């Protein structure tokens, strides 16, 4: 039984033959054709289960890699013991430990290598890069960050970023000292120094917010003071540092400088850095502008990561809700998903592979495609009767028929307003519109309280001859309404003896008195307290004797 | 993180329409030129104060007499100065320096001193009175509208 | 829930009919400073209040 | 003409009126006065250094 | 410190120019607008206030028999001798007659080949300078003469016919004061105005 | 990117965008046709067909003849010259 | 640089200078007129490699 | 060229035409598009957009407006391309400085 299924057609009679009233609603041109773009519960469950399976497989791979590196470290130490071993073995072991995040074991190996003087500039760069934990970053990207590079950078900080940042700074200082032993400018300006600085910035990118904020204003300025010539990688890393913190005013200006003075040196990564910054700063219009600039350039050769960043930005903008005045109707930001097929076509033209996108993003991409990517062959048939009526049947089965042109018949009407300018003239309607009824509502202050829980209202139809009036009228009964003679229609109980008393002393009829032997009344307690409070002010004055003290001596009297 | 919910503010056009509808055409706030036979769009919108009045301190907050006409003459003088700069190729550049702007202003002042004023381009707004340059000089003094002889003497 | 907040909002809308645009002044900064009392010679002594 | 190189008004941040200074405690009042005097002293000193 | 020029305007905000100097103040406003890009050379349009003696920068055409089509050139300063807004006086592609001040030559160039100095970004007339209007306290107490709203019938320079007009009581009683009407009573608000649709594009109704 | 920035950003506000209730009132007005006493301003194409500056000279001649005083004739002549009608 | 106050800003039409105002000699102009600025134009970029290259052959020449 | 445009239009919830002047709630989590109507900074209806404010794109083309010759442009002046108007413009011709 459903309360929405009502009688669309009138009871058969001779009016249907002797009157010109149409027997069907005229077609609504603005209401679009009903098409199928939903997901069933089992399909969603299967998608979630498969994502969990792939994520646990990636976690298992990370675990076996950690076990392998730990076993190698232990067996290497035990086997070597007193016997000397080549420095490169310990160097690669430390690199692997750092890449897997085992900085605790990585530090002593690097310290002893530096004391042995077997580490060079390239090896220092390797160690500093390994401190960033690329393997842990990949694992967390697949498992926790949901393949979101921004979330990877945001979550790698919590993996003891500050301690690793301090260790990286110490390694950079000792690397500079070990590089100085290779006239007043050689240690400062050289390729190795710039490479080491780039490595330091790269490993600081994965630390906490404090270090990523300190990169562009402390590390860059210190490099400038030392006099180390920066590189395109340095500019990329400082751009990424500025973008992760949402400060795009400077991230745009630095790229402008790169395009002006150091053109034909900008690589792809600048565009994804700007895209990431705009996505973090909720500047999707500027993100779209940068994507269009990239697709017009075509030389930076937009990466799968760049395409994924732009798609994620547009989908986040699609899911962002608007304010209430724009939310009175259906949400308007869902239109942003219509741009996805355009982006996919542009990726086909640019040669960016479609499969390189993360599967988490691909699920939502396929959702938006099934919502806004109908082909011409299926467009030739989606307009029929069977499909629309099947959609109607599905809506009826799910009990949602409030937004269907065919199955909804409206009965409520709104009358005119009597203008006080000239009330003599009467007004007649000249058209009819299906206004959604929140345009002209009763203002709240002349409405019963919330009108929903206190009162239950049902809009039914009179069975008597209307002869003109509201054929469909609503009844408004209170939720707590009961029959006026409910007392004798319900079985008699213990409370019948309290008939008519305004404030009965329920404690006398109470049941707890007999079960508890230490009974005491809060009413008696407060009565005693009030009596004591009255006694406080019921003290009274006292007749006080006075003795003259005009003279020098204070007169003293006895009893 | 407060930008997750996008809040499109009410447009300025919507605000102006609501204000004028509430005020029933806002006859007081509309200019006097609006009530003329064929007003152009410039004299159609509202009476917001623009940046033309900046720099003129003769009238602090209420021009008592002829100060508005003097200000109109001054702003038309500056309009003609701008026109002369445009003709002679002394337009401001986006990235001028101090030693550029001062010299450019000096050259423009040379041109302005050597170029006569054009009285035909003067126009009268709503409720304004036409006053001759001779009348303005006699009232406020010749230094307000100096002859080139007065300029070089100063 | 009673909607008195909406009532006061509608009352504000009603008063918006009666209100008018203030005269911001020819020189905006000069007028604002004159209100603030910052510029030289524009300081106004606070009104004298009868003591209790 | 009246002012040529004179210092500007030493505007103090978080300036409170008497209606707020009434509820300040004794040490709170002393702290506020110390803040005001330090601020105005710094303003005058920087103006002197600039002049 | 930034308060070096506070002595120039004590209390009011510090400025890097002379507020008392009106022409310098307007010039500095011009400088800041050109720096912010709100003013500059933009391609001309018909709706812009093209007229006689309007400073525009147009590309000099080069005349060559080898080229079937017109040849463009360097954009340099020019003065508009005349420009007919009438389509029957300059059909597509419409031309504007210009004089190049570098040598003095007079030519006709297409409107798309003319660059004009804008003052704003949205205005239909980007070349006409903005005009400020005097503030009136008695906003609703203004009056307009329906007979001569523009005061075009003013005496201006006195002539020998004026002296013969005799002042009398009937002359003193002015028909101008009879014809003068109030701005409030000039217009009437109607139900069409109350139900007027939006001329712009609404965001959400 | 769907709703253009130019309709909700106050920075891109159109300085000279008139309101919806102003231009219609501006063009609705029909000013009185008696700008000058002698002639009537034409408001319809038929009145324009009848109207001519040369023809106004005949009515001004008649009114000038009806005038009995030289100052009144001078005032009417000033009105005629301000209108710019033909003098014969 | 950050401590003394500096941010990344660069556009197509951008220039970089060192700013010093002309010293106001005691007169009417100094008393009343605003100070005249003085901008010495400098490069927006500094090439450490070319600076070191210049110094390298500026040293051994001596 | 409206005066005080940033403060009036982009800074005031009333756009300069709304006069903002039961008690207001003490600790209220008001909706993003509303307020308690206590002062200008807390109007009944908020007008300023929550998103960023961007000035309209300039309608002046920089490809035809020659700028001042920067000291940084001089080094690459021998290695830079320009049109004949760029080389021989009325203000700051670049061929002269290239020869100098």
């Amino acid at each position: 039984m459903l309360s929405q299924n009502v009688a669309k057609t009138t009871v058969p009679s001779y009016y249907m033959i002797r009157t010109n009233l149409p027997h069907r609603k005229p077609q609504n041109q603005w209401e679009g054709v009903y098409y199928y773009s939903g997901i069933t519960k089992r399909q969603r469950h299967l998608i979630l289960l498969h994502r969990k399976r792939e994520r646990e497989a990636h976690m298992r791979s990370f675990n076996i890699s950690r076990a392998s590196v730990l076993q190698r470290l232990e067996q290497l130490s035990g086997d070597r013991k007193q016997e000397s071993l080549p420095p490169h073995v310990r160097l690669d072991l430390a690199v692997r430990l750092a890449q897997h995040g085992l900085y605790q074991q990585a530090t002593p190996i690097v310290d002893e290598l530096h004391h042995q003087k077997a580490l060079h500039a390239g090896h220092y760069a390797l160690l500093i890069n390994a401190l960033a934990c690329p393997r842990l970053g990949q694992r967390i990207l697949h498992c926790d960050a949901q393949c979101d590079p921004a979330l990877t950078y945001k979550l790698l900080g919590d993996e003891n970023g500050e301690e690793r940042a301090q260790e990286a700074y110490r390694w950079f200082d000792l690397a500079l000292t070990s590089l100085a032993v290779d006239v007043p400018y050689l240690p400062q300006g050289t390729a190795a120094a710039s490479h080491i600085t780039n490595a330091l910035m790269r490993t600081l990118l994965t630390c906490g917010y404090t270090h990523v904020a300190a990169i562009p204003d402390s590390v860059y300025d210190r490099m400038g003071s030392m006099g180390i010539s920066p590189t395109i990688s340095t500019y990329e890393l400082v751009m990424l540092a500025l973008s992760l913190q949402g400060n795009m005013v400077e991230a745009e200006s630095i790229l402008s400088f790169l395009r002006s003075h150091h053109s034909e040196h900008i690589t792809v990564e600048s565009f994804n850095a700007l895209l990431l910054g705009h996505r973090e700063a909720r500047q999707f219009d500027c993100c779209d502008a940068i994507w269009q600039e990239l697709v017009d350039r075509r030389w930076p050769r937009a990466s799968p990561l760049t395409a994924e960043l732009y798609l994620r930005s547009i989908m986040d903008h699609a899911n962002t809700p608007t304010s209430e005045p724009l939310q009175s109707f259906a949400n308007i930001n869902v239109v942003e998903k219509k741009k996805v097929p355009l982006v996919l076509a542009q990726m086909d033209e640019l040669g960016v592979p479609r499969t390189h996108l993360s599967r988490v993003l691909m699920d939502e991409v396929e959702d938006s495609l099934r919502k806004f990517q109908t082909y011409r062959s299926r467009f030739y048939e989606w307009g029929r009767a069977v499909k629309q009526f099947d959609f109607i049947e599905f809506r009826r089965r799910n009990g949602w028929l409030y937004d269907l042109h065919l199955m909804k018949c409206t009965t409520k009407q709104v009358g005119p307003l009597r203008d006080f300018n000239d009330p003599d003239a009467v007004q007649g309607a000249v058209a009819t519109a299906e206004i959604p009824a929140f345009f002209n509502e009763r203002p709240a202050w002349e409405r019963p309280p919330l009108e929903e829980t206190l009162y239950v209202t049902t809009n039914k139809e009179r069975y008597d001859d209307v002869r003109g009036g509201d054929i469909y009228y609503d009844d408004t009964r209170g939720l707590h309404d009961r029959s006026p003679t409910w007392m004798n229609e319900v079985p008699e109980t213990r409370y019948d003896r309290l008939y008519g008393v305004n404030h009965p002393d329920i404690a006398k009829i109470g049941i707890r008195r007999h079960l508890n032997v230490e009974y005491v009344n809060r009413k008696e307690v407060v009565e005693r307290d009030a009596a004591l409070m009255k006694k406080t002010l019921s003290s009274g004055r006292r007749l006080r004797h006075r003795v003259e003290s005009s003279r020098t001596h204070r007169n003293a009297g006895s009893l | 993180t407060e930008r997750n919910t996008i809040h499109y503010g009410v447009p300025i056009q919507q605000i102006v329409d609501e204000f004028v509808f509430r005020h029933r055409n806002a006859r007081g706030e509309r200019p006097l030129d609006y009530f003329k036979p064929f007003p152009n769009f410039r004299a159609l919108r509202l009476n917001r104060m623009y940046r033309d009045v900046e720099g003129f301190s003769l009238m602090k907050q209420r021009p008592e007499f002829l100060e508005w006409e003097l200000f109109t003459r001054y702003r038309q003088h500056h309009q003609q100065r701008r026109r002369l700069a445009l003709l002679h190729g002394l337009e401001p550049v986006a990235n001028e320096t101090a030693q550029e702007r001062d010299t450019r202003r000096h050259r423009l002042d040379e041109i302005c001193e050597r170029t006569p004023f054009d009285e035909r381009e003067m126009r009268v707004n709503d409720d304004e009175m036409r006053v001759s340059v001779e009348t303005l000089r006699s009232w406020f003094g010749v230094y307000m509208l100096p002859s080139p002889t007065v300029v070089n003497a100063v | 829930t009673h909607g008195l907040r909406e009532k006061e909002k509608h009352d504000f809308t009603i008063l918006q009919r009666t209100v008018r645009i203030p005269f911001q002044g020819y020189d905006m900064d000069r007028f604002l400073a004159q209100q603030k009392g910052t510029p030289y010679g524009a300081q106004q002594l606070p009104p004298n209040v009868v003591p209790s | 003409n009246h002012v040529v190189g004179r210092a500007p008004e030493p505007v103090v941040p978080h300036e409170q009126p008497q209606e707020v200074l009434r509820h300040f405690s004794a040490e709170e009042r002393a702290m506020y006065e110390q803040h005001v005097k330090e601020q105005t002293s710094r303003q005058l000193g920087e103006w002197e250094r600039a002049m | 410190p930034r308060n070096l020029n506070h002595a120039l305007n004590y209390g009011i905000a510090n400025y890097a120019y002379n507020r008392g100097n009106y022409v310098e103040t307007q010039d500095s406003i011009w400088e800041e607008q050109t720096a912010s890009g709100q003013e500059g050379w933009s391609p001309a349009t018909h709706a812009d206030g093209l007229r006689e003696g309007l400073p525009v920068r147009a590309r000099r055409p080069i005349f060559s028999s080898s080229a079937e089509q017109r040849i463009a050139g360097g954009p340099q300063r020019a003065v508009i001798i005349q420009y007919h807004h009438q389509p029957f006086f300059n059909p597509e592609p419409r031309l504007v007659k210009v004089a190049f001040q570098c040598d003095g030559t007079i030519m006709e160039v297409p409107i798309s080949d003319v660059m004009i100095w804008q003052r704003r970004y949205h205005g239909p007339e980007r070349t006409v300078g903005d005009e400020s209007r005097r503030y009136n306290p008695a906003a609703m107490r203004r009056y307009v003469d329906v007979t001569d709203p523009f005061n075009e019938k003013t005496s201006n320079t006195e002539h020998f016919l004026d002296k013969y007009e005799p002042k009398r009581n009937a002359d003193t009683v002015a028909d101008k004061y009879r014809t003068t009407k109030q701005i409030t009573e000039i217009d009437k608000w109607t139900r069409y105005d109350s139900a007027r649709a939006d001329n712009y594009r609404p965001l959400s109704i | 990117a769907n709703i253009p920035r130019s309709v909700w950003d106050p920075a891109q506000h159109n300085p000279n965008w008139s309101d919806s209730y102003g231009h219609d009132i501006t063009n609705r007005r029909a000013w009185p046709a008696r700008k000058w006493t002698v002639g009537l301003e034409p408001c319809t194409p038929r009145e324009w067909l009848q109207f001519s500056h040369r023809n106004l000279a005949y009515a001004y001649n008649g009114a000038l003849r009806a005038c009995h005083s030289l100052p009144s004739m001078l005032l009417l002549y000033k009105e005629m010259k301000q209108r710019g009608v033909k003098v014969d | 640089a950050r401590e003394e106050g500096y941010v990344f800003h660069h556009s197509n039409s951008s220039r970089f200078v060192e700013e010093t105002y002309r010293h106001p000699g005691e007169s009417l102009q100094s008393r009343y007129l605003a100070l005249q600025p003085l901008h010495t134009e400098v490069s927006a970029k500094e090439d450490f490699q070319r600076l070191y290259y210049q110094a390298q052959k500026h040293h051994k020449q001596q | 060229q409206l005066q005080a445009q940033d403060r009036i239009i982009c800074g005031t919830h009333g756009a300069g035409i709304v006069a903002h002047q039961a008690p207001a709630a003490d600790l209220s989590r008001t909706k993003p598009h509303e307020g308690t109507g206590t002062s200008e900074r807390d109007p009944y209806i908020r007008t300023l957009h929550n998103q960023r404010s961007a000035a309209p794109e300039s309608s002046v083309s920089q490809s035809h407006t020659v700028n001042a010759p920067t000291v940084d442009e001089c080094e690459m002046l021998a290695e830079r391309w320009g049109t004949m108007n760029y080389w021989h413009n009325d203000t700051f011709p670049r061929l002269v400085v290239f020869l100098k």
